[PDB]
C-alpha cells in the first residue's frame, strides 16, 4: 500500500534554510507518478499549499511564495525534497489515483521560525 | 478562494456549506472536499464534483455552477463534526479554500 | 521499382475521439519532430477530408480498414505516400491478480483491466502516467463497419496510448466477473472419519479420499464470496432431491481447505487461506481413499477373529 | 464407437487399481480360508 | 550511407515452374500496381539472364 513519512529539521532561524524531506513506502515513483507536492497548515488557520514535483526535473510553485522555494527529486532513494530561502504544521500528499485530485497523505512533523 | 469559518445544524438538518473563488479557479475545473477530523490529515470526501469515493455515504453531496460550489451534508450527525476544506486547480496550481468547523 | 518504408502509428487523441463515435478517420497524419510538424495525405495532394471505415477479410482479430489496396503512379523519382486508418479488436487475456494483460498481437499492458480510475490502492497501474486515460460514460460507435450504427454508451474506458496504436479497453468491476474458484464436483454421502492431525473426507462414488488440517477455514473469508452462495444452494440441493428425512442436518456448513488445494464443503447428517494451486493428478487422493478402506476392513476382520 | 478420447500420461491410476485388486483378492482367499 | 528497404516477394507462378524444373530464377522482378507495371533488375542496367 502507499505510505508517507516526513522528517527534518524543527528549529529554523529567521531566512535560513530549511530542508524537508518525505519518504515513500510505495515503494516507487516511475513514469506512473503523478504529482507529489507539499501542503503547510498554521495550527488554529487554513491550509497552504507549497510546491509540486513530478519525476521529471520539472515542477510547479506558487507565486505566493514568489517561488522562494525550489523542490529536489532524488528517485534513486526513493525521495522528493525542499529548499526554501510562515511558522506552520507540513504534510506531504499526492496523487496515486487518475480522477480525484490530492489524495493520499503523509504527516510532515511540525516547524516553526 | 473563501469560505465562512463556521456553519450550524441539529441532528438531522441538510446543512450546506458555500465555496467562493474566481473564473480562473472553479468556474473551468474540478472540486475536491475534505473532512480532517482536528489533529489529522485530510480524507478526500468528494472528487471531480458530486462523485463520492469508496466510504463516503450518501449524504454528503456536490453541487457546481458559475465560480462558486457547494456541499450539502443531509442527515447530519454527531461524527460529522471536522474540518471541512474545498480546492480545485486554477490555471497554474492547487488551492484552498478558508475552512470550515461543523458543529452539531 | 524502388523502395517501400512503411511505418505503423498511432492516431492523435482528438481523432481516436472521432473514429469512435463516428466510424471514419482523417486521411492525414501530421507529427511534429524537433521543430517543424510534418503531414502526409492519403492519394497525393489530397485534401483532410474524412474516411468511413469498412470490414477486412479474415482469425480471433477482427479488423476494421479506411483503405483496402496499395496505390502509386509513373518523370523523376517519386514518392507516393498510401495512408491507412485501422481499427482491429485482439481478445486479450489477464490471470491473477491481474497486474497486466496481454494480447495475442504482442501488445503487454503493466496495467489492471480492472483499475477502476479509483481503485489503484485495490489493482494496479504501472504504464506511462502521461499516456493513460479513463472517461465517464463514454460513447463507442458500436459497429465501425456499418456508419449508420447505432451508439452504445460505455460506463468506463480507458485508452493507453502507445507507440504503435492506442489500446482501448472497457473496464470492468473485479469480483463481479472474476471468481477463483470453481464446481469440481459433489460427493453425496461422504464420510468424516477423524484422525491424528487430519480429517478424511472418503467419497466412494469419487473413489477418493481427502484430508484437511484440523481447523477448519473462515467461511468470511473473501476469497470464498463468489461462489459461497452456490455451494450452500448445490448443498441443500441434494439434501432434498438425495435421501429420506429420517436423516437431518447436523452442525452448519462448514469450509475446509484440503492438502493439495481443493475446497470442501461439508454438511454432516444422522437419525487464512493458502494461496496454493490445485493439484492436477488426483490419485494420491485414491491412494489415501486405497489405505484407509483396506486398513479399515483388515482390522475389522482381524479383530473379530482376534 | 470409439472416443475420440486421448490417452491418459501417467499410469499409476492402474497400477493403483491393480494394488486394490491383488490385496483384495488376497485379502479375501486367507480370511475365507480361515472362517 | 543512406536508406534501406527489403521487401520479401513471391516470383509468378510461370517462374514458379521454371525454378523447380530447371534450378535458375529471372534476374527481374516486376509487379502491376494501380495501372502501370514497375520492374527491378539485379545489378543496375542488368537484362533479363
Ligand atoms: C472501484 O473499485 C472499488 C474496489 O476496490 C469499489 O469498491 C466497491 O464498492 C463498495 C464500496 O463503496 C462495496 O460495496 C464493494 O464491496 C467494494 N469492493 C471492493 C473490492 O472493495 C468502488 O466502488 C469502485 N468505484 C468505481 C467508480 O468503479
Ligand atoms: C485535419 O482536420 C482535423 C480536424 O478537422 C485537424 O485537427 C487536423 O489538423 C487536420 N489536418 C491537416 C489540416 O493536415
Ligand atoms: C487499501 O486497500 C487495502 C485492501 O483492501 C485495505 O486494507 C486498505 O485499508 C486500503 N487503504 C486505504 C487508505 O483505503
Ligand atoms: C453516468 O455517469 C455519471 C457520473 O459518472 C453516473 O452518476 C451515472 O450513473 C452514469 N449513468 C449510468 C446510466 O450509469
Ligand atoms: C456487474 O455489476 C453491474 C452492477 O450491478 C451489473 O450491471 C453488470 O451486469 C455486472 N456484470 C456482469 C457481467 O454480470
Ligand atoms: C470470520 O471473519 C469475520 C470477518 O472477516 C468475523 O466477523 C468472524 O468472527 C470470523 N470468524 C471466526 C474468526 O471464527
Ligand atoms: C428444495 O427444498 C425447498 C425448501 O427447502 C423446496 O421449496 C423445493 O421444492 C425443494 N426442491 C425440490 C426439487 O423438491
Ligand atoms: C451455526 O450457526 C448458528 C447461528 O448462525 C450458531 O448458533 C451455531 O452455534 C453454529 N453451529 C456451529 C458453528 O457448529
Ligand atoms: C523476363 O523473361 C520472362 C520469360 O523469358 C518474361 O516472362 C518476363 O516478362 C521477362 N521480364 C522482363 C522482360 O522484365
Amino acid at each position: 500500500q502507499l505510505q508517507l513519512q516526513e522528517s527534518g529539521p524543527g528549529l529554523v532561524k529567521p531566512s535560513e534554510t530549511l530542508s524537508l524531506t518525505c519518504t515513500v513506502s510505495g515503494a516507487s515513483i516511475d513514469r506512473s507518478t503523478y504529482y507529489w507536492g507539499w501542503i503547510r497548515q498554521p495550527p488554529g488557520k487554513g491550509l497552504e499549499w507549497i510546491a509540486n514535483i513530478y519525476y521529471n526535473g520539472r515542477a510547479v510553485y506558487s507565486p505566493s511564495l514568489k517561488s522562494r522555494v525550489t523542490i529536489s527529486v532524488d528517485t534513486s532513494k526513493n525521495q522528493f525534497s525542499l529548499k526554501v530561502r510562515d511558522t506552520a504544521v507540513y504534510y506531504c500528499a499526492t496523487r496515486w489515483n487518475y480522477f480525484f485530485d490530492f489524495d493520499y497523505w503523509g504527516r510532515g512533523t511540525l516547524v516553526t521560525v | 478562494l473563501t469560505q465562512p469559518p463556521s456553519a450550524s445544524g441539529t441532528p438531522g438538518q441538510r446543512v450546506t456549506i458555500s465555496c467562493s473563488g474566481s473564473s480562473s479557479n472553479i468556474e473551468t475545473n474540478y472540486v475536491s472536499w475534505y473532512q480532517q477530523f482536528p489533529g489529522t490529515a485530510p480524507k478526500l470526501l468528494i472528487y471531480r464534483n458530486n462523485q463520492r469515493p469508496s466510504g463516503v455515504p450518501d449524504r454528503f453531496s456536490g453541487s457546481k455552477s458559475g465560480t462558486s460550489a457547494s456541499l450539502a451534508i443531509s442527515g447530519l450527525r454527531s461524527e460529522d463534526e471536522a474540518e471541512y476544506y474545498c480546492g480545485t486547480w486554477d490555471d497554474n496550481s492547487w488551492v484552498f479554500g478558508g475552512g470550515t468547523k461543523l458543529t452539531v | 521499382l524502388l523502395g517501400s518504408n512503411t511505418e505503423y502509428v498511432a492516431p492523435p487523441m482528438w481523432e481516436i475521439h472521432h473514429i469512435n463515435s463516428h466510424s471514419q478517420c482523417y486521411s492525414s497524419y501530421s507529427r511534429v519532430i524537433a521543430g517543424t510538424v510534418f503531414v502526409a495525405y492519403h492519394r497525393d495532394s489530397y485534401e483532410n477530408k474524412t474516411m468511413q471505415l469498412m470490414p477486412d477479410d479474415y482469425t480471433h482479430s477482427t479488423r476494421y480498414v479506411t483503405v483496402k489496396d496499395q496505390w502509386h503512379s509513373r518523370n523523376l523519382t517519386r514518392e507516393t505516400s498510401n495512408l491507412n486508418c485501422m481499427v482491429t479488436i485482439t481478445t486479450a487475456r489477464s490471470k491473477y491478480p491481474y497486474h497486466f494483460f496481454a494480447t495475442s498481437t504482442g501488445d503487454v499492458v503493466d496495467i489492471s483491466p480492472f483499475y477502476n480510475g479509483t481503485n489503484r490502492n485495490a489493482s494496479y497501474f504501472g504504464e506511462n502516467a502521461d499516456k493513460f486515460f479513463i472517461f465517464p460514460n463514454y460513447t463507442i460507435v458500436s459497429d465501425f463497419g456499418r456508419p449508420n450504427s447505432a451508439l452504445e454508451t460505455h460506463r468506463l474506458v480507458a485508452f493507453l496510448e502507445r507507440a504503435d496504436s492506442v489500446i482501448s479497453w472497457d473496464i470492468q468491476d473485479e469480483k463481479n466477473v472474476t471468481c477463483q474458484l470453481t464446481f469440481w464436483e459433489a460427493s453425496e454421502r461422504t464420510i468424516r472419519s477423524e484422525a491424528e492431525d487430519s480429517y478424511h473426507f472418503s467419497s466412494a462414488k469419487m473413489t477418493a479420499t481427502f484430508l484437511s488440517k484440523k481447523q477448519e477455514v473462515n467461511m468470511s473469508d473473501s476469497a470464498l464470496d463468489c461462489v459461497r452462495d452456490e455451494a450452500i444452494n448445490k448443498l441443500q440441493q441434494i439434501f432434498n432431491t438425495s435421501y429420506n428425512q429420517t436423516y437431518e442436518k447436523y452442525g452448519n456448513v462448514s469450509v475446509f481447505e484440503t492438502t493439495g488445494g481443493l475446497v470442501v464443503f461439508w454438511q454432516g447428517i444422522k437419525q487464512h487461506l493458502s494461496n496454493m494451486e490445485s493439484v492436477h493428478n488426483l490419485v494420491y487422493a485414491q491412494l489415501q481413499f486405497t489405505y484407509d478402506t483396506l486398513r479399515g476392513y483388515i482390522n475389522r476382520a482381524l479383530a473379530q477373529i482376534a
